[PDB]
RNA sequence: GGCACAAGGGAGCUUGACUGCGAGACCUACAAGUCGAGCAGGGACGAAAGUCGGGCUUAGUGAUCCGGUGGUUCCGCAUGGA
RNA sequence: UGAUAUUGAAUGUUGGUACAGCUUGUACAGGAUAGGUAGGAGCCUUGGAAACCGGAGCGCCAGCUUCGGUGGAGGCAUCGGUGGGAUACUACCCUGGCUGUAUUGACCUUCUAACCCGCCGCCCUUAUCGGGCGGGGAGACAGUGUCAGGUGGGCAGUU
RNA sequence: CUGGAAGGUUAAGAGGAGCCGAAUUGAAGCCCCAGUAA
């Protein structure tokens, strides 16, 4: 029945456990067009990012740390098995080559897309900084101290204000489930 | 022959799309809630392929989409538009749940993309699992041809119209006819929106009939371009030639909207309808007839018809009534008998300074006319021109039509 | 008003049957309105130079105040955006 | 010719809101055959966990959701993938209901105080005006101020 | 014009088998009841 505090609740959801603590934020479609879906990179912060670099840029891009580029096409590779592992970037140029491919991404969640920041010229900053209405957010972990949830949750909730969509009027806020 | 059908969600090019195939009677504004209201139907062209096109629309919206439903099955392929601007919205999810456990082949749309920069963000339209998206334009005619081959690939008589005012039974009126639900009904004013095209067959003679959705007075159409979809209604007394009147169990509005249709050279039929809400008994009917009569006097030729919707009586006469009219509306007459005849007229009343007649002739057969050659053509007299009339639809039918006289001088 | 050097026929694909653009006839009231000089950009059997079409004028009513939809290195009333 | 303030008091008839609590989504899987967000960090236990037998809602009329004492420390096994899924949820939410909680709205009786009287008495007063007290009758409608359907022959403009 | 459903038709069809049309459904209208004569 009671609202807890932000000072409470990372301390407590150490007892609610190596688990991942993970935000809920309801939002307040009518709104789609000022919605409210994004990424941010993060302070109190395994992936394996694999990029579809083409021309120069692949050359930046095998020394930042990603694991696999590809041989400037391997969607042949992808069909027929490519069991995918975490993160799908891309590039604005082949993006419209990859995509005119089909659902191999519609349905699995990693098709690219340039509203995320995802698809850009500078593939090296975007490798370093990666690794109804509603957005998911994993902030961190349980073995977490209490300082750094504080500010993960902070940097989150700043992100989705100073992103305040157009139509502010009416309610912003709904729900916050830590 | 192949029949195919768009659906979506408002505001997604659907009515401007199935315009720019082919004709613009399809009504086209820009907010939420004016949509297409209900199934109609046309014709296509391309190559050698000629298929038709079901349009559909996103208060009342139970029944709207209800129609959709009845539309999508009765299809043989299915165009699925969508917004392409802001991405994938709840209402895309929500249409594409039915899409699926729905066994038809679907070909997918994306609009709202009318310039090359544009034409990208296409890969996260791909949650769907559908086929290759392939963009559109409304503004212009872009990526249409792509569209067509996808649609192409899996492709393998009289008219007559009625009008009236707002909330009078048209709609139930016409569905009652075919016995068919083919338009909404409902008991506010002016729900339905535009005119719907039903082609249907009686006794080996097939016919096509037209709804306007009914007219609010003159003054009173102060809405977002409702005039829009009012000049649809007078486009279709334009492509029929038979009007039936419908008028509820008397208004001067009603004498205004015969206005038009007079006018026309148009077959115009007196129809009434609700009989059942008034006392019916003995010579209740002369109440009414003799007050039509006194109120219509403008026109003369126009049969008197009796019908209620809702117990559904009489209405198997209303048919007939309407092939009388059409001969009588297309007939031509021998020229010695009609000059036969002017001349009686002429004995009777030897008094037109004085008119001479020396010929008549009838010219225009598509609506009763004829012309008649005198001496001088201002001498005349309105009246006598009503006495020459009158003589002639009394030798000959000429009734539920109209008829043009024309008088040219000696020259 | 043509005598084939303007009614046959491989290729040359093919409505440049185009995007830029301009000296004279007109009617000479002009506006307007029309018809045909002269030229960069490859764009052709093309090689020597031939290309703004169905070889008499005969049309898609007036093509417009017909813009309400769209690219904007143009302005934006105190400074940013709208 | 319909809304809204005068316009108030109690009955039941209901509604609409929100707040809780409970319950709901069977699907072409997975011990059957369930909506948008993590592959565990098992439970011993309990109308049966194998079989085992009530109860609706029901049913997708299949076969489930738990209230759930026999066998019962036995049992399925977090665990995998005949459908795009796949548990222990941080769990948020919608959907469809039920329960109660409260805040109003409206109809039925309606009572009187409102607002009214071209009703009868007394006084101002010598007065068929007017006014003040009494009774009486109708009583929350009426009428009264601002918004929407006919309709003016009443007023214009007009070629 | 008035009821009361009985007598069937169901009507173009909606549908269609064989070969243009099976079966099978299908409002009215025909008193199929008189009173009525406006
Ligand atoms: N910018 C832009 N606007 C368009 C385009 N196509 C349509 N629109 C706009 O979108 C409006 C909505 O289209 P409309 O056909 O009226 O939709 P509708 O009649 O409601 N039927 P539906 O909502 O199912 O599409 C149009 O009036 C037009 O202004 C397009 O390609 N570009
Ligand atoms: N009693 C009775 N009601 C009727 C009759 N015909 C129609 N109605 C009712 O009158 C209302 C008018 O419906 P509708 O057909 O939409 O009339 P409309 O508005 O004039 N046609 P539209 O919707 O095209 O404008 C409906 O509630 C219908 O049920 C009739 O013969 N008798």
């Amino acid at each position: 029945s009671k609202a807890y505090d932000v000072s409470e609740a990372v301390a407590l959801v150490k007892k609610t456990n190596d688990a991942t603590v993970e935000v809920a934020f309801r939002l307040g479609p009518r709104k789609n067009d000022q919605q409210i879906r994004g990424a941010v990179v993060l302070p109190n912060g395994t992936q394996r990012v694999l990029v579809f670099a083409k021309g120069e840029k692949a050359k930046e891009a095998e020394a930042a740390g990603a694991d696999f580029v590809g041989d400037t096409d391997y969607i042949n590779k992808i069909q027929q098995g490519w069991f995918d592992f975490d993160v799908i970037v891309a590039t604005p140029d082949m993006m419209g080559e990859v995509g005119k491919i089909g659902r191999v991404l519609g349905p699995k969640g990693l098709m690219p897309n340039p509203k995320t920041g995802t698809v850009t010229f500078e593939v090296e900053k975007a490798i370093g900084e990666i690794k109804a209405g509603n957005i998911h957010v994993p902030i961190g972990k349980v073995s977490f101290e209490d300082e750094k949830l504080v500010e993960n949750f902070t940097t989150m909730y700043d992100t989705i204000l100073k992103a305040k969509p157009a139509a502010a009027k009416g309610v912003y806020v709904k729900n916050v489930a830590v | 022959k192949p029949v195919v059908a768009i659906v979506g969600r408002p505001n997604v090019g659907k009515s401007t799309i199935f315009n720019r195939i082919a004709g613009e009677r399809i009504s086209i504004v820009e907010d939420t809630p004016g949509v297409t209201r209900d199934r109609i139907y046309s014709s296509a062209e391309w190559l050698n392929y000629d298929f038709n096109l079901i349009d559909t629309g996103g208060p009342f919206l139970t029944q709207i989409r209800q129609q959709a439903e009845i539309a999508m099955d009765e299809a043989d392929v299915i165009i699925f538009m969508v917004n392409g601007r802001e991405g994938v919205t709840s209402a895309d999810e929500e249409v594409a749940k039915i899409l699926y456990r729905t066994k038809k082949p679907v070909v997918l749309a994306v609009n709202k993309l009318d310039n090359t920069e544009m034409r990208a963000n296409i890969y996260d339209f791909y949650s769907l699992g559908f086929g290759e998206p392939y963009p559109i334009s409304g503004t212009h005619g872009l990526g249409l041809g792509d569209l067509l081959d996808a649609c192409a690939e899996h492709f393998k008589v009289i008219q007559f119209c009625l009008i009236g005012r707002p909330n009078v039974g048209k709609s139930s009126l016409v569905n009652a006819m075919l016995g068919e639900e083919r338009v909404i009904v409902s008991n506010v004013a002016g729900t339905t929106r535009d005119a719907v095209d039903t082609a249907f067959t009686y006794n080996q003679q097939e016919f096509v009939i037209v709804d306007t959705a009914g007219m609010r007075k003159k003054g009173k159409v102060y809405e977002t371009t409702e005039k829009y979809s009012v000049l649809r209604a007078l486009k279709a007394i334009d492509r029929s030639e038979v009007v039936g009147v419908v008028l509820d169990g008397i208004i001067e509005q009603d004498k205004r909207i015969a206005g038009y249709a007079h006018e026309a050279g148009k077959a115009v039929v007196i129809i009434v309808n609700k009989w059942d809400a008034v006392d019916k008994d003995e010579s209740t009917m002369k109440e009414f007839e003799q007050n039509i009569r006194e109120h219509f006097q403008f026109l003369d030729y126009a049969p008197v018809l009796f019908m209620s919707a809702l117990t559904k009586k009489r209405i198997h006469t209303l048919m007939p009534a309407i092939i009388k009219a059409s001969e009588n509306h297309s007939l031509r007459v021998q020229t010695n008998v009609l000059n036969d005849v002017i001349m009686d007229a002429v004995a009777m009343n030897p008094t037109p300074s004085r008119l001479k007649i020396y010929y008549a002739t009838q010219v225009s057969v598509k609506p009763p006319s004829f012309v008649v050659f005198v001496n001088d053509p201002e001498l005349m007299h309105f009246s006598y021109e009503r006495f020459l009339e009158n003589r002639i639809r009394d030798a000959f039918g000429f009734e539920g039509t109209p008829i043009k006289i024309f008088a040219r001088a000696r020259k």
